[PDB]
């Protein structure tokens, strides 16, 4: 019982950093799909 | 649940390094597209002045 008690906070520990990372990630991928666009748009700024 | 929690961790960082890459691409991409748009605008402005 102590075990799994003591496994499971681990677990528990591992989801918190997973999630932080999770949340760092969709900010990543927000700012991925904005800086293409920016590119796109300077682009043609830049044709013009 | 910790194993399959640590392979979820292990993929998770795996698409994490590819994003930060493909991050740093694009905004240096964003840069000097700007810069350059900046540069063309002196060039018009040189060639008009000729």
């Amino acid at each position: 019982q102590m075990a799994n008690e003591l496994m499971e906070r681990q677990n528990i520990q591992q989801i918190s950093d997973n999630k932080h990372i999770e949340e760092q990630l969709a900010e990543k991928k927000a700012d991925v799909e904005i800086l293409k666009n920016q590119v796109s748009a300077f682009a043609s700024d830049l044709s013009s | 649940e910790k194993d399959y929690l640590q392979k979820k961790y292990n993929e998770l960082q795996e698409e994490k390094s590819k994003l930060e890459a493909q991050i740093n691409l694009l905004t240096q991409s964003l840069r000097q597209t700007e810069t350059e748009a900046g540069r063309a605008e002196i060039d018009k402005r040189n060639i008009e002045d000729q």
